[PDB]
């Protein structure tokens, strides 16, 4: 889930 | 999905952090500044690639090959964004600058990416691995 | 041989 969120962050 | 002891989960984001960091530093970052976050977002990666390089065993042969792979394919995109950070140094202060690192935020952005694709590939490993 | 590969580029970066 924060994977997903760090990820999001990025792009 | 229960991230008790998972230890790949946990490296993985600690890698992903490790490239955030990077990618919002560099903007306020000397050239020397560089080599130390980049070492960050290097030993990160050797955690996971570590732990993942005992967890292997314990897979079916099918996956233990597919992982491998994004394994070394791991190392190839850290080999370049040190190249691509090489280039930052030797053109810091030049016009070329600019560029170089874009290149290394792209670079270091795609070897994020392929470490989550890695997280995927083992996960399925992992499937595979109970139903039989 | 992958960890081997990884460290020599980590070596590289340290010096």
């Amino acid at each position: 889930s924060e994977l997903d969120r760090l990820l999001l962050e990025l792009n | 999905l229960d991230r008790t002891d998972d230890l790949v989960y946990l490296n993985v984001m600690e890698l992903v952090r490790a490239v955030l960091e990077l990618k919002n530093e560099l903007s306020q970052l000397p050239p020397e500044g560089y080599v130390v976050v980049v070492k960050n977002v290097g030993l990160t990666l050797r955690k996971l690639i570590g732990s993942v390089d005992d967890l292997l065993p314990s897979l079916p042969s099918s996956s233990r090959t597919e992982i491998e792979g994004t394994q070394k394919l791991l190392n190839k995109d850290l080999a370049e964004l040190i190249n691509k950070m090489r280039l930052a140094q030797q053109n810091a202060v030049t016009s070329l600058s600019e560029e170089a690192k874009r290149q290394m935020l792209t670079a270091s952005h795609t070897l994020a990416v392929d470490a989550k694709n890695l997280l995927d590939a083992v996960d399925q490993a992992k499937v595979l691995a109970n139903l039989a």
